[PDB]
């Protein structure tokens, strides 16, 4: 499993870029892809959703219109079109896998992410802490609060917590505030009320430092919190 | 709505394998289904193309799938329901074979065994209104063995010349009358190994008059 | 010289122990009453005959395998379908549902149990391993571990397996006519299976050998459950009839049948309290049987051909239903 | 008296073929188990012949009973040309389940492979497309000054070039295609039932009762529709140009003008009661 | 000889302790009795808690 992206370079105000995507060693067909943006020095943000077989779309209020997406299903690619980039539009895309089924893992993988430079009613998602100096072999506990009760009607709670090491694309540990995500270490644990939720982690590593990032998927309106940056 | 943001994905991935199947059903339905059984069943295969075996051939524009049973020595009254609805069944028999005892310290005869099971698949309650396409084969065996050793001694109450076109006509008549329901389908009995192509065509005829006396049936014309 | 005596010991010993049916007992028990069975969800998509289905151990899970050459894991609460996985042989006779939810399994009319990965990281589900030792059909494989799983085939013979070498670890050759169905365990020591000779075997799965024999039925025995309790098992046979066999007594403890019903049962399960049995029929219905007392509680009518499989959930929520009409429909 | 007996006959006719077209369209649609090209076609056939039921038929009886028309020259307008629309609908519907059959039998290559459920929705679109054209003339153009000049009863345009055009296209082309299509039908059905000596007895008393069989259901088939719709377009063409002549009797013209709605009622009767099918369908259900 | 390996496998009548049937049953009505109450399908779960409905 694995994705490349590609398109990245400077722009002119006002100019347009396509990045493009390309995946390979699993069904780029069956799972849904996902645009996340990254401004430097700046946390997270969904950018837009493309599902299986480009049923639904679904894009940010900040770049509905002038951001479209699209993919090829026969050449396992995504697109991302973008015109009129304004100067906010400085930042770093990375593209996301995800698979809708009960009991599956979305945002399980990210991509390389690739650099870009130019030049209402939405749940937010605040992390108490930006910075927390701990050292190796202390639990580690990050708090995170959210504007809107993230416990669905069908009992699911829709939280989900992202690790960012220094010079690497984001990693999954929890997908539904109880569940923790493949190829990671049993330490980090998830829960919380059903609207404050917390990641607390048994023991603390080298490997663990970086910025922790949640995310709320109960609408698609996809909001990042600040993060919580880690450091020794 | 209710749904969540991924429960409606969910839904999208749902009615995209809802039409992943109906696309191949319907890719499925458009194609003719055989049941081979029966003895010069591999010689017909090599002739027309260890459990069941799938064969796909294809004549003039219809498509046919033939599920040879692989030698299923289990209990076929558990699993021959599994082809009902088969457009027609082959069934291969050897009229050399009119001699042979298949062992059993000689309590049976293979011409004798081949008539039952005919007789059971015909009778069978899965294929009541399913055609028979009857193949009588290695015919230059059987009458190199006739001009030595009569038919006779296979059928005790046979009384009649040993030529070839008599004997043969005689075995039709015994497999064919073994068909209790005459009515509600028909045998289709034929000689092969004439040459290589002429199995095909024979089958090819069966499968299409079985369609149109189907379709003749629907409409209450037969 | 060819065993004469040796079989006439074991019905007088077995005869000895017979004191007390369990209808005696169970007088005092207050009827269940007819239950309100009312579908709830009906799945459609299957456009063939499906012949078995399995819950998964989350009691929302379940998988179905049809002839059409599809097996497909259905999301109970919302009816979403979550796997369409081509079977390559189209002959489906069976499927199963790893208790982790891993693994998956289906066998048909050849002779080879594959097992499909759902948790591959390349998303798309693959045959994990295909175990080709049987000569006949098989007609039920089911998991034990991760790693091991049980089959049944048409060749009268059981075989474990040890998927990751892809070799029989262990083979039951006890049965002389084909075995049609295998119920595991719950504590998955020990393993029941039903077959064509009317009659049912308990097998070890660490040893390897038939502990006791049944044979109450006088058909082929289609499907056999195992009692909640982990110490009884009911059997499904063509003699229209299901019996409870207890592992410890020894003997027949009660018949499930009715002269309403002339035909072969298809399917067998339990709820949690197992007082509940939940058994296919040909008839197109399935006819709930009150496991202590033998009285039909309900019937689950709503299908327009021979109900193939069922089953229970493991939360006990509800009970889902396969038929040869394509469709699959949740019982609560 | 009279108008009594006359509205309880009507009434009893319209109820009955709306209880069987209601019947056919509830089996077809409730189980899909009768869902094919033919059955849709007769599923179709059963919804047009429906909605004369339930539309036409009680405006009709209305304008008989009473002898008089009492709703309006844009009511007689849109009956007229609903009526029209539908018995020129349900006469193609009878023609496409004719074709249809024609095609399973002659084109067995076609019945598996090619054909599917659009076929039949091309056909009912072409019927109802037919019967649009046919009933739309009487609108945009026509109905001369002299036509419905009385308003107490109102009649169809009696223009010749319209009528024999209406005519032709919903009787008389229909009626000649479907009697080419079941003679080919039949010669079909003769190669193939054509095509010891006890078995061979037997095999022809079987072959003698096969043909007796299939000549049974073409005649009823044929005769229903002919001493159905015969009349009616007969009358509907001599009289225009026999209006000088012809006396037009009131009793045989109400009586003809009525086999229409007789062969409307009868349609599902010969196409679905009949059919294995759907008895063993509605047995089940019933 | 299959008898050696019969012989060995019915050693069981003399491997194992037994228990009447009587309270082999006894305790299966206690236990089902005593779980009663978790068993949905026994008792109907109002609809309000029923994931099904
Ligand atoms: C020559 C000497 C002088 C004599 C010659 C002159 C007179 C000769 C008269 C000949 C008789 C004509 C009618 C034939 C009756 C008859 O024999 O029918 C019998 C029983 O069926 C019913 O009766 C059906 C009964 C129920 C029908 C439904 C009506 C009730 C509800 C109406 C609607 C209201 C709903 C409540 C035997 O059944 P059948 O052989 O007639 O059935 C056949 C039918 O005739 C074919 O049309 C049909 O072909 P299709 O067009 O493709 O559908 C065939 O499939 C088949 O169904
Ligand atoms: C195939 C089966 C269903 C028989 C066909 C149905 C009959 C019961 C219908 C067909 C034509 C109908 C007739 C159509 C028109 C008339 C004229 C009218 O009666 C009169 O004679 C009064 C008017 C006049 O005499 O001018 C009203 C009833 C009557 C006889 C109808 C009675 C019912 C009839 C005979
Ligand atoms: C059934 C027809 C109307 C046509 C119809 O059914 N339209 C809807 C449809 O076809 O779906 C009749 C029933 C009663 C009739 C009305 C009543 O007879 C009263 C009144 C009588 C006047 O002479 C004409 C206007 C008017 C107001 C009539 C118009 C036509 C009506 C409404
Ligand atoms: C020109 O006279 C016609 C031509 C075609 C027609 N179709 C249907 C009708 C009348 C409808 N019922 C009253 C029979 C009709 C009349």
């Amino acid at each position: 499993v694995q994705l490349v992206e590609s398109g990245g370079g400077l722009v002119q105000p006002g100019g347009s870029r396509k990045l493009s995507c390309s995946a390979s060693g699993f069904a780029f067909s069956s799972f849904g892809m996902h645009w996340v943006r990254q401004a430097p020095e700046k946390g997270l943000e969904w950018v837009a959703y493309i599902s299986s077989g480009s049923g639904t779309i679904y894009y940010a209020d900040t770049v509905k219109g002038r951001f479209t997406i699209s993919r090829d299903d026969p050449k396992n690619t995504l697109f991302l079109q973008m015109t009129s980039l304004r100067s906010e539009d400085t930042a770093m895309y990375y593209c996301v896998r995800s698979i809708y089924y009960y009991g599956s893992s979305p945002f399980d993988f990210w991509g390389q992410g690739t650099t870009l430079t130019v030049s209402s009613a939405d749940i937010v998602m605040t992390q108490a802490t930006s910075s927390v100096p701990v050292t190796p072999g202390e639990s580690v506990s990050i708090s995170c609060r959210s504007s809107k009760s993230l416990l669905h009607s069908n009992g699911n709670t829709y939280l989900y917590w992202f690790l960012q090491r220094p010079g690497q694309s984001p990693q999954l540990l929890i997908y539904r505030m109880s569940n923790l995500a493949s190829g990671v270490p049993d330490r980090f644990s998830g829960s919380g009320s059903g609207t404050a939720f917390t990641l607390t982690i048994s023991r603390l590593e080298a490997e663990d430092v970086g910025v922790y990032y949640c995310m709320q998927h109960l609408e698609y309106p996809l909001t990042f919190g600040a993060g919580t940056k880690l450091e020794l | 709505c209710t749904l969540s943001a991924e429960d409606k994905a969910a839904v999208e991935r749902s009615k995209m394998i809802d039409r992943n199947l109906r696309e191949d059903g319907e890719k499925a339905a458009r194609e003719v289904k055989l049941l081979l059984l029966g003895s010069g069943k591999n010689t017909i295969v090599k002739q027309m193309k260890t459990g069941i075996v799938e064969t796909h051939f294809t004549f003039k524009d219809l498509h046919f799938k033939m599920f040879d049973v692989g030698a299923q020595r289990s209990e076929r009254k558990k699993w021959i329901h599994c082809f009902e609805g088969v457009t027609a069944i082959i069934f291969c028999v050897a009229l050399s074979d009119y001699d042979l005892v298949l062992a059993d310290e000689a309590e049976m005869n293979r011409m004798h065994a081949s008539m039952k099971l005919f007789d059971s698949i015909c009778n069978n309650k899965w294929f009541t209104d399913t055609s028979i396409i009857l193949f009588l084969n290695k015919k230059d065996l059987f009458e190199e063995k006739i001009k030595k050793s009569p038919l006779t001694i296979c059928y005790p109450e046979y009384a009649g010349s040993n030529t070839y076109e008599e004997a043969a006509a005689y075995i039709q008549c015994q497999f064919e009358d073994l068909n209790k329901r005459k009515d509600t389908k028909e045998i289709y009995t034929h000689f092969t190994c004439s040459t290589d192509t002429k199995n095909v065509q024979f089958v090819f005829d069966a499968v299409t008059d079985v369609i149109i006396k189907n379709n003749l049936k629907d409409c209450g014309l037969f | 010289q060819e065993a004469e005596q040796l079989k006439n010991q074991i019905r007088d010993a077995r005869k000895a122990c017979a004191d007390a049916t369990l209808s005696q007992i169970t007088n005092n028990i207050d009827p269940v009453g007819r239950i309100q069975m009312r579908t709830r969800r009906t799945l459609r998509g299957h456009l063939a005959k499906i012949y078995a289905m399995h819950w998964g151990t989350d009691s929302r899970l379940l998988v179905s395998a049809s002839q059409d050459g599809k097996l497909i894991i259905w999301d109970s609460y919302t009816t979403n379908k979550v796997h369409a996985i081509p079977l390559r042989s189209s002959w489906v006779m069976t499927c199963a549902y790893a208790p982790s939810g891993n693994y998956v399994a289906c066998g048909g009319l050849d002779n080879i149990c594959s097992i499909y990965n759902l948790k591959t990281r390349e998303g798309n589900v693959r045959v994990s391993r295909e175990l080709a030792g049987h000569t006949g059909y098989l007609s039920c494989c089911r998991f034990l571990d991760d790693n091991q799983i049980v089959t049944s085939s048409g060749d009268t013979t059981c075989a474990l397996w040890d998927i990751e070498t892809g070799q029989q670890t262990t083979t039951f050759t006890g049965h002389t006519g084909d075995v049609m169905s295998l119920s595991l365990a719950p504590d998955t020591r020990l393993f029941v299976s039903g077959a064509c000779d009317a009659s049912a075997k308990l097998w070890d799965v660490r040893e390897g050998m038939c502990r006791q024999t049944f044979t109450g039925h006088e058909s082929d025995i289609n499907a056999i459950c195992f009692f909640p309790n982990g110490n009884a098992f009911a059997t499904g046979s063509d003699d229209a009839t299901c019996r409870l066999f207890d592992l410890r007594a020894d003997q027949e403890l009660m018949t499930y049948s009715h002269d309403n019903i002339i035909c072969g049962i298809t399917s067998v399960s339990f709820s949690k309290s197992g007082r509940l049995l939940l058994a296919g029929y040909d008839d197109f219905n399935c006819n709930v049987w009150d496991a202590l007392k033998a009285d039909r509680a309900g019937v689950l009518a709503g299908h327009d051909n021979r109900v193939s499989c069922l089953g229970v959930t493991d939360d006990g929520m509800a009970v889902a239903t396969g038929s040869w009409d394509s469709f699959l429909k949740i019982w609560n | 008296s009279y108008q009594v007996i006359t509205s309880l006959l009507l009434g009893t006719l319209i109820f009955c073929a709306v209880l069987g077209n209601a019947c056919v369209v509830a089996a077809i649609a409730l189980e899909r188990s009768l869902q094919n090209v033919a059955n849709y076609l007769i599923g179709s056939l059963a919804v047009t012949d429906l909605m004369v039921s339930v539309l036409v038929l009680p405006m009709a009886a209305l304008y008989q009973v009473l002898n008089k028309w009492t709703l309006g020259q844009v009511t007689c307008d849109l009956f007229i040309a609903l009526d029209v629309l539908c018995c020129t609908s349900s006469i193609w519907h009878l023609c496409a389940i004719a074709l249809d059959r024609y095609w399973a039998i002659t084109d067995p290559i076609d019945y598996v492979n090619k054909r599917t459920p659009r076929r039949a929705a091309a056909l009912i679109s072409l019927t109802w497309l037919i019967g649009f054209l046919i009933s739309i003339p009487p609108m945009l153009g026509w109905r001369t000054p002299e036509d419905r000049s009385d308003p107490d009863a109102c009649t169809i345009s009696k223009d010749h070039g319209y009528t024999i055009y209406s005519t032709f296209g919903a009787f008389y082309i229909p009626l000649l295609l479907m009697l080419v299509l079941y003679g080919r039908i039949f010669r079909a059905a003769r190669f193939r039932i054509r095509k010891n000596e006890r078995n061979a007895e037997a095999k022809r008393k079987m072959a003698l009762a096969r043909e007796r069989k299939t000549v049974k259901t073409l005649g009823i088939i044929m005769g229903t529709f002919i001493l159905c719709w015969l009349p009616f377009f007969i009358v509907a063409l001599v009289l225009p140009f026999c209006e000088s002549s012809c006396h037009m009797p009131t009793l045989l013209g109400a009586i003809i003008n009525w086999l229409g709605y007789s062969n409307s009622l009868l349609n599902p009767v010969i196409y679905a009661y009949f059919n294995k099918d759907f008895q063993n369908a509605f047995k089940k259900i019933i | 000889a299959q008898a050696r390996k019969l012989v060995e496998q019915l050693k069981m009548e003399a491997n194992i302790d037994r228990i009447k049937v009587s309270k082999a049953a006894a305790d299966l009505m206690a236990y089902c009795e005593a779980h009663a109450k978790e068993d949905p399908l026994l008792t109907p779960v109002p609809a309000s808690e029923n994931p099904f409905r």
